[PDB]
């Protein structure tokens, strides 16, 4: 009953951000902050009232909250939202990253800031809708709906240093990748709906009805392949990853579009929620290919991140490697590795948010993202290189940060299932330490390699310092006390794992 | 005792002859003449089919066909007049400046 | 070796094939009316032959 | 059989459009009055549109062997009447700059609308032929209305010659079909058959040549960018919406009613044509700097998607409502796009504004037109929250239900290519570039209403689904 408002408050807030722009040019940021704080507070209230710690695994479906409303009754399509532990964690993460995105673009006093804030809130509402929708058509609708404001933000509000054509090209590549993969997923959804309609005789796009769908081996594999192609584009899984570094490099320079658009892992959630329960046998036969795609993603992303001369491109390829770890975790059928995947999703969101916000502030300071021009910046800045050192320390899987908890619980469960893939992935963790040290030494240590880095740079403001230190505190608390997060998602992960291993 | 296939084959021969004349002629007047041959061949085919079945519908379709032929020749002659007035030539290859 | 992102180029191959095929297909739109009539006749021959063989 | 008074009641939009043709022409003969004759034409079209209610109250029945009036005919008559009304509304501010006589435009639009209504009600080979020419010939006049320009005269000559060739092809195919069957009614085309008689198949092939010319289907498609660019922009609006919609409706009715619609060879030929149409139309629009040519190649691709929905007509039961929903969405999106083009070309001053450099940066002087045009580019791309996506979703569902996997993959690939060029146009609207009359405001209101309808029925499509499912023909 609060889930429709969880989606609607961002949309109404974006509309009010556009409308209240005429009242003043400093008004839309306040409106976006109020509605993002309201969405975060509603998700936190759902967390407090859900009682997820004392929830046992009763089998799929098991929702802590559920809303249903008829939308297109001809096809049996409904606005069907449902929240449980995993979805709740993703929604709270989306709200926190949305508040961070609003605070990140606070100093934008441009003439059309209301449209920027409307696009931001529409992206955030679409992401929350992806995390909440259990009607398959509604899930696909939110999935493809959140890409239009993403496209326009990248194309029109993006990186000022690049020319217009490069931003248009990056936005077009991102849109083509995501929407073509989404259309393949829509083909799979439609074919599953028609298989169920031939088996029973009724139209349904409901997740719970489509779970009990008898399919032949081979049809189920093809539906699984369509779902996985969509999720692999948005994860990213190699080779469907090329859109991501150009989308990050041409995103708006503050970083809010990286936080709102990319750093929320809807594809790993979709693999856990849909690909594994709807097609458990096909996922069981796809597990070796998906595991080796994850291994290649880890190592390819590490090598790409090391070879970047752009710091934002480096952070994008770090995201590719970490999602390779999560992809290995998802296809393993182990509760421990699934819980590690949840922790890794949250921790990667927090650490990549910190890295991208710090990179945006650094670009504001020195007006270049090329690491061949910045050097020895530890002596020039007051706070930024130390916090960047902390976040690069987190991204290599440092104990005391949640990244270590996620990565190592993934590796423990995966070794219990697949040992060879696990040992190769731990050597991938060595590769992660390599690229993090390389970024740190090329940026902030050594001697100045140009003239802009040779002079004193202004200190970080109280708002930037506050949001970065909040991310630091959250990552440290996740590293040292991950038990509330593990208890929140324990029942949902248990249901998904039991469904996956009881049907194979 | 005329076979229906013989009348249909004669109409097809006249149709492909008119189509060939439409393709191979650069003058717009000869293209309009080939179009007239084409529509008259199709109308002849309808007449043959109506005569085989003993129905008036063949000649009714013939009447509609030549009504279209008359109005099409009228419009084509107006357009040929405009082409001659605005180009001083009836070469149909000259009116080709829209492409790509 | 990998700093060029070879997998990204491998996945950019279909876009290049799309440009090439579109530029090749645009050659048929030369603007000539007699060629348009000839293409209609060619399509008629193709459609009729396909209907005859099946 | 004769014409009953009830049959006259079912004949109401045809009678009203013919009567207003006669009235507008007599008013022209009395005195040339652009405002009065435009008003009389739109009054007649609105009267036919509201007489559709009485036609619905009458019921579904046969008017002569030539016509059959059912809910399907109601839906397509309403579609072509909306297209004609929008064309007249766009035509007035364009014709305000026309130095020659402007009153004949509305006469030709009305006669073409009459042909569209006849094609909506057509149940006969005679009716189909007559409706095709009744649409085509006034469009020969309308495409070359500004014959003082190079491009309009070129497009008129191309359209006239090629449409005469297509009419000859269609008539010869009709004659071969009649020679095989002995009846020109739709239901009897294959009743005496073993359904793959060579003469019946060849006749339907030549009819396919003519009809695929009219629908810009590959390989009878090469005229489309030339005639779309050359024609006046309200004429391009009418030619993109009403002609395509009416001819595809009569093609749907013919393939639903004729027993040779179930033949495998015709289905394979149509599948090849649909595949090539989708792929070729999307590929050729990739590198187009002219908005009219781009919309022509777009129309080729969208008619390919509709053809995919028509191929599965005998297999499933969702194909006809898929075509109805798709045609409603495509009508509204094409009305918005071509109407923004027309309003940017109004008043007439010679060469219209069709280069993409003209629309580059449109938001900084025409923000509402830019918003409408970007909504239409999103809708023609089949992006969710637009009605074009609902049509694409219907096409994909129909193709999946019939196991037409080659066509489904073609729709996906063509959609990605379309995404490229549509998003290029939509984002070029918002870059940085280097009227004052109530009829122009009426055209702006028309494109704005089309944009709002596209958005609202993309978000909430169920009223359109119910309306299209109500518009069911006689089985
Ligand atoms: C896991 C693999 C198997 C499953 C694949 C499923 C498909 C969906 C998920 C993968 C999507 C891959 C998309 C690849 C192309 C991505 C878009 C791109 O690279 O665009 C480049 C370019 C835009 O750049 P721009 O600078 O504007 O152009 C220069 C001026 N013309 O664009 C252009 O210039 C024109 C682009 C037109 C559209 C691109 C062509 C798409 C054709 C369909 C491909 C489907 C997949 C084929 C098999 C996989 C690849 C081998
Ligand atoms: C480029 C992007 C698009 C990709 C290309 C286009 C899609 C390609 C799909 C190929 C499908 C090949 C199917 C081969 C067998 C067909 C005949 C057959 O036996 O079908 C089985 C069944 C219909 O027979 P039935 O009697 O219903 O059997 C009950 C089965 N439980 O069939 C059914 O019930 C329906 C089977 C549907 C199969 C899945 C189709 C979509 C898969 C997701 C997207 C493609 C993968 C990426
Ligand atoms: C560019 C677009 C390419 C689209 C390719 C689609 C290929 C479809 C092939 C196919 O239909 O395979 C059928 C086979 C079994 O499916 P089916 O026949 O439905 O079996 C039911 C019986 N129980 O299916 C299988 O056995 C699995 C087919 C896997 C297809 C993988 C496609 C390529 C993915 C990686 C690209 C690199
Ligand atoms: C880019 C590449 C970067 C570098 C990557 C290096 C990868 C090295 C891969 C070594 C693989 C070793 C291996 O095959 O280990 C498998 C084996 C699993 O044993 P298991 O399956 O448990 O047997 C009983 C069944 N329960 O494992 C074991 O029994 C022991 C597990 C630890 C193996 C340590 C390997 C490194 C030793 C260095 C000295
Ligand atoms: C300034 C002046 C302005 C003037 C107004 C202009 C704008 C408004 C236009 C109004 C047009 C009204 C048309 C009404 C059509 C339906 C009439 C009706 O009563 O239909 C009911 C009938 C079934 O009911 P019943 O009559 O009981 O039949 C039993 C057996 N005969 O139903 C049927 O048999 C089928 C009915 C549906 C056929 C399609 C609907 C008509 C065409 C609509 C085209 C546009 C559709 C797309 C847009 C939808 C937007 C929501
Ligand atoms: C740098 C300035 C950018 C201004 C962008 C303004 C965007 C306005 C969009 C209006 C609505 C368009 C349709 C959306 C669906
Ligand atoms: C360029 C467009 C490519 C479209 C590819 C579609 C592939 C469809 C394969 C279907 C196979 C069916 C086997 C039974």
């Amino acid at each position: 009953m609060l889930l429709p408002w969880l989606i609607l408050i961002p949309f109404i807030g974006g509309f009010l951000c556009w409308q209240t722009e005429r009242f003043g040019v400093k008004v839309p940021r306040w409106i976006a902050l109020i509605t993002m704080g309201l969405t975060l507070a509603l998700s936190l209230q759902l967390w407090l009232q859900g009682g997820y710690s004392l929830t046992q695994s009763a089998g799929i479906p098991q929702w802590q909250s559920e809303f249903d409303m008829p939308w297109i009754p001809r096809f049996g399509i409904s606005i069907h939202l449902a929240i449980d532990g995993l979805s709740l964690l993703m929604v709270v993460l989306t709200g926190l990253l949305g508040v961070l995105a609003v605070l990140c673009s606070w100093k934008e006093i441009e003439k059309y800031q209301g449209f920027f804030h409307l696009n931001l809130m529409w992206i955030l509402g679409g992401v929350i809708g992806v995390f909440l929708a259990i009607d398959m058509f509604l899930f696909f609708f939110f999935w493809e709906m959140m890409l239009v404001p993403m496209y326009f933000l990248i194309a029109l509000w993006g990186h000022k240093a690049s020319d217009g054509k490069t931003r248009i090209t990056a936005a077009t590549k991102f849109f083509i990748y995501t929407q073509a993969s989404g259309l393949v997923m829509l083909i799979a959804i439609l074919a599953l709906v028609f298989v169920h309609y031939n088996a029973t005789g009724v139209w349904t796009f409901n997740y719970e009805e489509l779970l009990n769908t008898p399919m032949s081996s081979g049809v189920e594999y093809l539906l699984m392949l369509g779902f996985f192609i969509a999720f692999a584009v948005k994860m990213p899984v190699v080779p469907l990853h090329g859109w991501l570094p150009d989308a990050h490099s041409q995103a708006p320079t503050a970083g809010s579009v990286d936080l709102a658009g990319i750093l929320l892992k809807t594809a790993a959630y979709g693999l856990l929620r849909f690909s594994l329960p709807l097609f458990p046998n096909a996922s069981a036969e796809f597990a070796p290919i998906a595991m080796w795609l994850g291994v290649i993603g880890i190592f390819y992303g590490a090598w790409m991140a090391f070879a970047q001369t752009d710091i934002k491109r480096l952070i994008a390829y770090t995201s590719v490697s970490h999602m390779g770890f999560v992809l290995i975790a998802i296809y393993t059928g182990s509760q421990l590795a699934y819980q590690g995947a949840v922790i890794q999703m949250i921790a990667h969101g927090l650490s990549a948010a910190g890295l991208f916000i710090l990179c945006g502030q650094l670009y504001e300071r020195i007006h270049t993202r090329d690491m061949r021009m910045m050097g020895g910046l530890w002596s020039k800045m007051k706070w930024l290189p130390a916090l960047s050192l902390f976040f690069a320390v987190a991204t290599l899987g440092m104990p005391g940060t949640g990244n270590f908890v996620g990565e190592f619980m993934i590796l423990f469960g995966s070794f219990q299932v697949v040992p060879v893939i696990t040992v190769i992935s731990t050597f991938g963790l060595v590769f992660a330490s390599v690229y993090s040290l390389a970024m740190l030494h090329r940026a902030y240590f050594g001697k100045a390699k140009s003239q802009i880095a040779s002079q004193e740079l202004p200190g970080m403001s109280l708002r930037e310092l506050f949001m970065i230190l909040l991310l630091v505190v959250l990552l440290v608390l996740l590293g040292f006390y991950p038990q509330p997060i593990l208890d929140t998602s324990h029942s949902a992960i248990g249901n998904i794992q039991q469904w996956f291993v009881n049907s194979v | 005792m005329i076979p229906l296939q013989h009348g249909l084959i004669l109409a097809a021969i006249l149709f492909v002859l008119g189509l060939t004349g439409l393709v191979i002629r650069r003058n717009l007047l000869f293209m309009l003449i080939g179009l007239e041959i084409m529509i008259n061949a199709s109308a002849l085919a309808f007449v043959v089919a109506g005569s085989y079945w003993g129905q008036t519908d063949g000649q009714v379709m013939y009447i509609l066909a030549i009504s279209l032929a008359a109005a099409e020749a009228s419009i084509g002659l107006a357009l040929l007049l405009q082409l001659h007035r605005r180009r001083q030539n009836l070469n149909i290859d000259s009116v080709s400046e829209m492409r790509g | 070796l990998l700093k060029r992102d070879p997998l990204n180029s491998m996945m950019n191959i279909p876009a290049v094939l799309s440009r090439f095929a579109g530029k090749g297909l645009l050659l048929s739109e030369n603007g000539y009316l007699r060629w348009y009539v000839a293409s209609m006749s060619i399509g008629a021959v193709v459609v009729l032959a396909l209907l005859m063989v099946l | 059989m004769t014409i009953t008074p009830q049959n006259l009641i079912a004949l109401l939009p045809l009678l009203i459009v013919g009567l207003t043709v006669v009235v507008v022409m007599l008013s022209i003969a009395w005195r040339r009055n652009h405002f009065l004759n435009a008003t009389l034409s739109v009054i007649g079209l609105n009267a036919a549109l509201v007489s559709l209610w009485f036609v619905g109250q009458a019921g579904a029945m046969d008017v002569t062997p030539l016509m059959r009036v059912d809910g399907f005919a109601m839906l397509y008559t309403g579609l072509v009447l909306l297209a004609s009304l929008a064309t007249c509304t766009f035509a007035y501010p364009w014709l305000e700059g026309y130095n020659d006589n402007k009153d004949e435009f509305y006469l030709l639009v009305l006669i073409a609308a009459l042909g569209g209504i006849l094609l909506a009600n057509a149940n006969h080979l005679a009716s189909l032929f007559l409706g095709i020419e009744l649409i085509s010939l006034p469009l020969f006049g309308l495409v070359g209305y500004a014959f003082r320009q190079k491009r309009s005269l070129e497009a008129s000559i191309k359209y006239t010659i090629l449409s005469a060739a297509a009419s000859s092809f269609l008539l010869f195919g009709m004659a071969l079909v009649y020679a095989q069957s002995g009846d020109l009614s739709f239901v009897a085309l294959g009743k005496n058959l073993m359904l793959n008689e060579p003469l019946l198949l060849a006749g339907f092939g030549l009819m396919i040549v003519g009809l695929g010319f009219k629908l810009s289907l590959v390989p009878f498609h090469l005229w489309t960018p030339d005639v779309y660019q050359g024609a006046p922009a309200p004429v391009s609006t009418f030619l993109a919406t009403a002609s395509k919609i009416a001819i595809f409706g009569v093609v749907m009715r013919l393939f639903l009613y004729a027993p040779v619609g179930d033949s495998e060879a015709i289905r394979v030929v149509l599948a090849i044509i649909a595949f090539a149409s989708i792929i070729f139309g999307n590929l050729m629009a990739l590198s187009q700097t002219n908005i009219k040519r781009l919309l022509g190649y777009s129309s080729i691709s969208h008619l390919g998607y509709l053809l995919v929905a028509l191929i599965a007509l005998q297999t499933g039961e969702m194909s006809m409502e898929a075509v109805g929903v798709y045609l409603a969405g495509y009508l509204f999106s094409s009305l918005g796009a071509f109407g923004v083009v027309s309003l940017m070309s109004s008043p007439y001053r010679g060469p219209d504004a069709d280069s993409l450099f003209s629309y580059r940066g449109l938001f900084w002087h025409r923000p509402i037109l830019a918003a409408v045009m970007t909504v239409m580019m999103l809708s023609l791309a089949g992006i969710p929250m637009t009605l074009g996506f609902i049509g694409k979703f219907y096409v994909l569902a129909v193709g999946v239900q019939a196991h037409l996997w080659w066509l489904v993959g073609a729709v996906v690939v063509g959609s990605a290519i379309g995404l490229y060029y549509y998003l290029r146009v939509a984002v070029s609207l918002y870059l940085h570039a280097p009227p004052s009359n109530w009829q122009y405001s009426a055209g702006g209101i028309v494109v704005l209403i089309s944009a709002l309808l596209v958005l609202v029925l993309g978000v909430w499509p169920q009223p359109l689904i119910s309306i299209v499912r109500l518009a069911m023909p006689l089985m």
